């Protein structure tokens, strides 16, 4: 049950300034020292930052040194990175990640979060506006109905959504999301359900927007 | 450019063995036994594979085996299997309590047969007319390979702009999905008897058409 969750990713303007954290549990934190791990959009890892268990031994490489912080509180399970001076190249995605245990694994990352998406850009915040696409009489296959939400003008990434709060898996593809002129993104969820289900079950896709503080649940009906 | 050199792909079909390479230097990989490679699938957090050059952790089966040469480590899988499908990035240890990366390799499963789209045709909602704005949806889904064109019909004309189409993704049955978006006015929405989505597979067409009324 070791778990790490990064949570602070947002927009921010290039030489402004954006704190992250990771909660970990499941593990003897204050035992473990510490990482931030970041990935540019198509890039491969690049190690940030380690802090020991102390807060003593603290390491930085040289794309960021003197620029981001690192730290940790122990009494919370939480670790830290304060970045400033940030520019379009810090955009990515920043992991979590323990060095595993001294002496049997060292330089090894054996565990990591999910991570959390910062992007810098002087381009302004937008929450999506959400769409039903309605099954009908011409979007079944007998019996199999596909039905969708429509998520629209987004920035940045990302958006996350599922079907009926995750109950609504096994017919569900969510896209990619398109880029359009407007610097805005787009993107659309599916799910196929039953035609018969459709006078009794509701169906709702849960679309959140982290940076613009979005949650929407949008009720697709027939 | 990453630090360690790994190729951006690789590939085999399932039952074979693929080896991925990671070239770095005397500073790094030939620098010490300190390799390892982690597993990433999509919005995933990466996996820790192999370790030391060749030690795996527990749980990590072993058909994943690494090895190295020099200044060049190598992680093999063999018997591949498609959940094996993922990106491999190798990492080592550079001195200076540095630890670098390889800049990733996309692991593609084949052997999947020939598989035909199927095509659903959205209209624009009556909440996004409202909003002064009209987007028909174009969903692809089911197909192999990875590979289409979509087309968009006013009528019979060809549209001569608003089109946005996605790269094919893999679905969760490891079979291909993509979409196209038209983006309209509502006046032109109004003003034409259908509109229509055509997606090219493999020399086939699927063409499904949506009208106003
Ligand atoms: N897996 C690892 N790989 C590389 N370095 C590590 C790893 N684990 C810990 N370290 C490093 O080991 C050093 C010791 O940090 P640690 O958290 O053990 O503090 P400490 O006070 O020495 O520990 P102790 O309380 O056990 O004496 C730090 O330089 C830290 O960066």
């Amino acid at each position: 049950q070791v778990q790490l969750q990064e949570s602070g990713g947002d927009l921010v303007k290039p030489g402004g300034s954006l704190r992250l954290s990771c909660a970990a549990s499941g593990f003897t934190f204050n035992t473990y020292t510490m990482n931030w791990v970041r990935q540019a959009p198509g890039k491969g890892l690049e190690w940030l930052s380690s802090i020991s268990s102390r807060s003593n031994y603290i390491n930085y490489a040289d794309s960021v040194k003197g620029r981001f912080t690192i730290s940790r509180d122990n009494a919370k399970n939480s670790l830290y990175l304060q970045m400033n001076s940030l520019r379009a190249e810090d955009t990515a995605v920043y992991y979590c990640a323990r060095f595993g245990r001294k002496g049997d694994l060292n330089w090894v990352f054996d565990y990591w979060g999910q991570g959390t998406l910062v992007t810098v850009s002087s381009a302004s915040t937008k929450g999506p506006s959400v769409f039903p696409l309605a099954p009908s009489s011409k979007s079944t296959s007998g019996g199999t109905a596909a039905l969708g939400c429509l998520v629209k003008d987004y920035f940045p990434e990302p958006v996350t959504v599922s079907w009926n709060s995750g109950a609504l898996t096994s017919g569900v593809h969510t896209f990619p999301a398109v880029l359009q002129s407007s610097g805005l993104y787009s993107l659309s969820s599916v799910v196929t359900v039953p035609s018969s289900s459709l006078g009794t079950q509701t169906y709702i896709c849960n679309v959140n927007h982290k940076p613009s503080n979005t949650k929407v649940d949008k009720k697709v009906e027939p | 450019q990453s630090a360690l050199t790994q190729p951006p792909s690789a590939s085999g079909s399932p039952g074979q063995s693929v080896t991925i390479s990671c070239t770095g230097t005397s500073s790094d990989v030939g620098g010490y036994n300190y390799v390892s490679w982690y597993q990433q699938h999509p919005g995933k957090a990466p996996k820790l594979m192999i370790y030391e050059v060749s030690k795996r952790p527990s749980g990590v089966p072993d058909r994943f085996s690494g090895s190295k040469s020099g200044n060049t480590a190598s992680l093999t899988v063999s018997g591949l299997q498609a959940e094996d499908e993922a990106d491999y990035f190798c990492s080592s240890y550079a001195g200076s309590n540095n630890v670098v990366f390889g800049g990733g390799t996309k692991l593609t499963v084949l052997g999947q047969p020939k598989a035909a789209p199927s095509v659903t045709l959205f209209p624009p909602s009556s909440e996004e007319l409202q909003a002064n704005k009209a987007t028909l949806v174009c969903l692809i889904s089911d197909f192999y390979p990875g590979a289409v064109t979509v087309a968009w019909k006013a009528d019979s004309s060809p549209v001569k702009a608003g089109v946005e189409t996605t790269t094919p993704s893999k679905q969760s049955n490891n079979k291909y999905a993509a979409s196209s978006y038209l983006s309209l006015t509502p006046e032109q929405w109004k003003s034409h008897r259908s509109y229509s989505c055509q997606v090219t597979h493999e020399g086939s067409t699927v063409e499904k058409t949506v009208a106003p009324t």
